[PDB]
């Protein structure tokens, strides 16, 4: 009863915070810039999965079984997967976003404007489809372990995500090396010239980094290290895993809306 | 300076002094009496069904 | 929208709205700057360096491929309260000060006063322009003095962290160092941290104004962005 | 305010002739355009329509698939394009003008126009009652026009035009939304109608008004003209 | 200068001794109009800057709007379409006026100069057809009395009648001792009302183009004049949260529309069609609509920024406001 209530705690909460600002933005016409339509659909991307998939994937954890057919399975994850790379791409394109206004001030509204925002969305929206779809019917990940994804596991009921030594590492690549990277520069960057302007007269960004660094790279380290292991970590741990992953979900909306005194109407 | 407008300002102020003038209670009855008269030709004031306004929806 | 006339209407309705959109990004990408100053001031000269009874002029000059607006007050009247409500949104204003003449000293700084101190004028900061430097300096080493219009330059020193020129006399740096501190107390005691000022050394020989406004501009903007961002 | 047609001549049969009319001394790029076809024993009758932002795109159902047009701003040209000319194609074709907002005259300015000789539905009928009438230089005459379907629309026009074209000369307009004055007609002129039926009013009566009178509709898209009553004096 | 401190003080006993009864002692036995509800019909975009003048057009159904950008917009208010857009060669415009026959419109502003755009020209398109010169202040204020006569206002405390069809004034109207900042026209067309930041306004006869009386008690300068429909009586505005109704023939102030919950000032003020309504825009953000007779407080047209101009309908159809977020509602 206890695992429900937090379950339900964390679904509701990002319910939540998702619808709240998309009916900010809409509805209101003061708050109508380029950047922020960039966090619109975040929002948009990140309700989709509390909806969905919370509610679905929290039942495999609960009762330690699946009960479903075959077919769905493979929509099951490819949805799970698919989300949260767009989530973190959209992370990615925010900080962007933010380098791009701090380090070039003179022509900031000509380079971010409109026009670059939606082909960000796009991308964002096409390219993880694109990955989740083809790699999880084709059946690349499962080709060198069938006989242990169906050995074990496919026996007793279950609907486990399975990796090879191969498509794993790319996984670990495309999902989180890149955008965690690319947000690490970014923000090493503007800490400098933050600080560097201060004296002449550094914590939102270490937060920020925090917040992500802490919610995402222990499932991504277990998944990319349990196949060289030889699968050793527990299927609880790893719900947990995915439930810290999940977190991450109702956290974004928080500090990158009401953080800010901009946002506080 | 002195030697001329002054000149002028005694002028226009003594051509402004002299006005014919009312009581203010009659002033506060023509007034009135355009508020009455057309209170009705007014869709401001009285509200209008969605029928015979161009503003609807 | 029923008839062919209606759809037609709605159709050059749409062609203006995408003339206005090319409008907006053309637009966008611009800085508009305010120019005030005396006429002892030199501003009519840098003017045309950098490049009837009308109101208003115009001068456009680009650097590093940004364009700038520089917008000088022709003649009006000598009120300045009632349109000075429409340049609140410009990204900086450029102040030209003739501190060579010992008399038309006080009216300047009273004149900065009421700038930096107008309601309409917050967020807004400004560059400091000293010019005609050549002519205090040739009025200095012949000794019309300082201490007979200000009594407080006999106890001023030069500031600890001053930098001369190369070629320059001792004397010429205490004088010029206490005007700038002159200009520079009014803008401390205000504005509470949202705009700043950017004071300089002019002369009538100069070709770097340009490159100055590039830089305050760009500070100005890059800590405006920073203080956006909670940052600052 | 002049436009120039060029083209014309007479082509055999199954041939194609590229037909173009040019304008020059307004803004041409703000005007839509249209073609109007006309026989030499017959009305008037519209072929094609361009819209300003080249965005829109009509054609007369007789021939879809064998005309098309063309605009070309930087220069101010355009053109019709004809292929497999058929043994109909031997009219007059104009070039008129046309702007779209509130308030506006279309149907204002016409071309010259051209000649081509040829060597060998569902739409509202709009009818008009006779084909000529004796009259005298300073009575009242009055033309009637009929329809088949209300012209009055629910935003409460009627699109109704009168056009009299002169013995000799191109099309004018006299009469747009059949209630409405052109720019530099006589003052004597007038239109009434109540929905269905439509009658035009001369007060005096000059010797500029002898001609033949038209009556066209754009309620609907094909445009259709009425026949025409000439005046003898 | 002792005896004109006489004279002024023989007009002011003469009004003093004339006021038998203020406006609220008659009008304190009606019934007030009570609650009224105006919602927003349309919202017309595409100004980039903000929006500084506005006017409607005897036909009820057009309007034009003056931005900052340099530009000029003639809307259709029941489609919501876009009928003309103009550039201006000078983009700080403060006013703009539309002609009764619906021919021309004018516009100025920073630039000393008073333009006039036709709108009815062979080709289709809209040119500038005279540029009046003269002014040595910036121009606040314009209107049309008809399509060859033409009454400005400017920053250089004087006003001006001018002659389209030669570009030369002829009269000349001063005596104000501050910049103009806005005036008001006459039915009949025979007078006009004129305020200046010198807290005084002033009565004009245009035919022989001499001042007739004198207004006065507001604190601060005047920012915007309306006038009555009967003809008689006519509506100021000042930066001190406060407006007044001045009677012509009586010469005296009637009732003050106010209240302490106001602290800035009012930007425009616009009549109904029978006097019923007074509505005025202020610097919050907002749109006050007051009894015009009992000085009540009946509604709010409530824009995210500050609300610079109105306009009511001629035939009381509607209400357009303007405001410094590029925005035009349109309230029925
Ligand atoms: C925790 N849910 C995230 C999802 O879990 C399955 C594998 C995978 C790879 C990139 S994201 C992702």
């Amino acid at each position: 009863a206890s695992l429900y209530s937090l379950m339900s705690l964390i679904i509701l909460a990002t319910l939540v915070g998702n619808l709240i600002v998309i009916i900010s933005i809409s509805h209101f016409k003061q708050l109508h810039t380029p950047t922020n339509w960039l966090l619109h659909s975040m929002a948009i991307v990140d309700f989709l999965l509390g909806c969905l998939i919370m509610p679905c994937s929290m039942v495999r954890t609960v009762e330690r079984c699946w009960y479903f057919g075959e077919i769905l399975c493979k929509v099951h994850t490819s949805t799970d997967i698919m989300l949260s790379s767009a989530s973190i791409f959209h992370l990615a394109f925010i900080s962007i976003d933010r380098y791009c206004a701090v380090c070039d001030p003179l022509r900031y509204k000509a380079k971010i404007n409109i026009s670059t925002i939606l082909v960000m969305i796009l991308v964002s929206w096409s390219l993880p489809a694109v990955y989740a779809f083809g790699m999880i019917f084709l059946e690349l990940n499962l080709k060198g372990v069938e006989e242990l994804y169906r050995s074990q596991v496919s026996d007793l009921g279950g609907c486990s995500p399975f990796f090879s030594k191969v498509s794993g590492v790319l996984a670990f690549m495309t999902s989180f090396y890149i955008p965690g990277s690319v947000m690490l520069f970014v923000y090493y960057r503007i800490y400098f010239i933050a600080k560097g302007q201060a004296r002449s007269i550094a914590k939102t960004l270490g937060i920020m980094v925090g917040v992500f660094l802490v919610c995402w790279c222990p499932f991504f380290l277990c998944t990319v290290l349990d196949p060289f292991l030889g699968y050793v970590i527990p299927p609880s741990l790893n719900d947990a895993l995915y439930w810290f992953g999940y977190l991450n979900s109702a956290l974004n909306p928080m500090v990158y809306a009401f953080f800010y005194p901009w946002f506080r109407r | 300076a002195s030697i001329a407008q002054a000149r002028k300002l005694v002028e226009q102020l003594k051509m402004e002094a002299n006005i014919d003038r009312i009581k203010v209670s009659k002033a506060a009855a023509d007034l009135m009496a355009y508020c009455e008269a057309h209170a009705k030709e007014d869709p401001l004031l009285t509200p209008v069904p969605a029928s015979e306004n161009p503003f609807r929806e | 929208t029923l008839s062919a006339e209606d759809k037609a209407a709605v159709e050059r309705s749409k062609m203006i709205e995408k003339q206005l959109q090319k409008d907006k990004q053309v637009y966008r990408a611009t800085h508009r700057l305010l120019l005030l100053g005396a006429d002892n001031s030199g501003k009519s000269t840098i003017v045309k360096q950098m490049r009837k009874t009308s109101g208003i002029f115009e001068t456009k000059f680009q650097v590093d491929k940004v364009n700038f607006h520089m917008f000088d007050v022709g003649a009006q009247r000598d009120e300045r309260r009632k349109w000075i409500q429409c340049f609140n949104d410009v990204t900086a204003i450029i102040f030209v000060v003739d501190s060579s003449d010992y008399n038309r000293l006080q009216e300047a700084l009273n004149d900065f006063k009421s700038i930096w101190n107008n309601r309409w004028l917050r967020t807004i900061s400004v560059i400091l322009f000293l010019n005609k430097q050549d002519l205090l300096a040739e009025k200095v080493l012949a000794g019309s003095k300082i201490e007979d219009y200000f009594p407080e330059f006999a106890r001023y020193t030069t500031p600890e962290d001053a930098t001369p020129e190369p070629g320059e006399d001792p004397r010429v740096t205490r004088a010029k160092y206490f005007i700038r501190d002159e200009f520079l107390r009014i803008s401390t005691a205000s504005g509470d941290g949202r705009h700043y000022c950017y004071p300089h050394f002019t002369c009538s020989v100069d070709t770097e104004n340009a490159r100055r406004i590039f830089n305050d501009c760009r500070d100005i903007i890059q800590r405006m962005h920073l203080r956006q961002y909670e940052l600052l | 305010v002049q436009l120039v047609e060029s083209g014309g001549g007479l082509v055999q049969p199954g041939g194609s002739r590229k037909l173009s009319c040019s304008a020059s001394g307004f803004a041409f790029s703000s005007f839509g355009m249209h073609w109007v076809r006309q026989a030499p024993e017959k009305g008037l009758e519209w072929v094609a329509y361009i819209s300003s932002g080249s965005g829109t795109i009509y054609y007369a159902d007789t021939v879809k698939g064998r005309f098309t047009i063309s605009r070309d701003d930087p220069k101010n040209t355009l053109f019709l394009q004809m292929t497999s000319l058929r043994s109909e194609d031997t009219a007059m074709y104009y070039c008129v003008r046309s702007i779209y907002y509130y308030g506006s005259s279309p149907f204002d300015f016409w071309g010259q126009g051209t000649t081509l000789t040829v060597s060998a539905s569902a739409d509202i009928v709009m009818t008009q009652a006779t084909s000529s009438v004796p009259v005298t230089p300073g009575e009242s005459v009055s033309i009637s026009c009929r329809s088949s379907k209300s012209l009055l629309h629910s935003n409460g026009n009627t699109y109704l035009y009168w056009f009299l074209q002169r013995p000799g000369q191109s099309p004018q307009l006299l009469i747009y939304r059949m209630s409405n004055l052109a720019s530099g007609v006589p003052d004597r002129f007038s239109g009434s109608g109540s929905g269905t039926a439509f009658t035009l009013t001369i007060s005096r009566l000059e010797a500029e008004d002898v001609g033949v009178y038209y009556c066209m509709q754009h309620l609907e898209y094909p445009l259709t003209f009425g026949a025409g009553t000439k005046l003898e004096l | 200068r002792q005896e004109a401190e006489q004279l002024k003080n023989q007009i002011r006993d003469a009004r003093k001794a004339c006021a038998d009864a203020t406006l609220s002692q008659i009008t304190n036995n009606i019934d007030p109009v009570g609650r009224i509800q105006m919602r927003t019909r349309r919202t017309l975009r595409g100004h980039l800057a903000k929006i500084y003048a506005m006017h409607w057009g005897t036909d009820s159904r057009l309007l034009v709007s003056a931005s900052q950008d340099g530009k000029l917009i003639i809307w259709d208010s029941y489609t919501t379409n876009k009928v003309h857009a103009i550039p201006l060669r000078s983009s700080w415009v403060m006013t703009c006026a539309y002609a009764p026959s619906g021919n021309y419109v004018a516009c100025g502003g920073l630039d000393n100069i008073c333009s006039i755009y036709n709108l009815k020209t062979r080709e289709g398109n809209v040119r500038v057809s005279r540029e009046l010169a003269g002014h040595t202040g910036y121009l606040s204020c314009c209107r049309f009395l008809d399509d060859n006569q033409i009454v400005t206002s400017s920053g250089d405390t004087t006003c001006a009648l001018w002659d389209i069809e030669t570009g030369q004034q002829t009269t000349t109207f001063t005596g104000h001792t501050g910049d103009v900042m806005s005036l008001s026209l006459a039915p009949d067309t025979r007078l006009f009302v004129s305020g200046a930041c010198d807290a005084s306004a002033k009565l004009w006869d245009v035919r022989e183009g001499m001042c007739r009386q004198t207004f006065t008690g507001h604190e601060s300068d005047i920012n915007a004049i309306c006038f009555f429909p009967n003809g008689n009586a006519f509506a100021t505005g000042s930066d001190d949260a406060t407006c007044r109704l001045f009677d012509l023939r009586a010469d005296q102030e009637l009732m003050t529309y106010s209240h302490d919950n106001i602290i800035c000032g009012i930007t425009s003020v616009s009549f109904s069609k029978s006097g019923r309504l007074l509505l005025a825009g202020y610097d919050d953000f907002n749109c006050n609509v007051w009894d015009a007779l009992k000085a009540d407080r009946a509604g709010v047209l409530a824009h995210d920024n500050r609300v610079s101009c109105l306009g009511v309908t001629d035939d009381g159809m509607a209400v357009a406001t303007g405001s410094w977020d590029s925005f035009l509602k349109i309230w029925n």
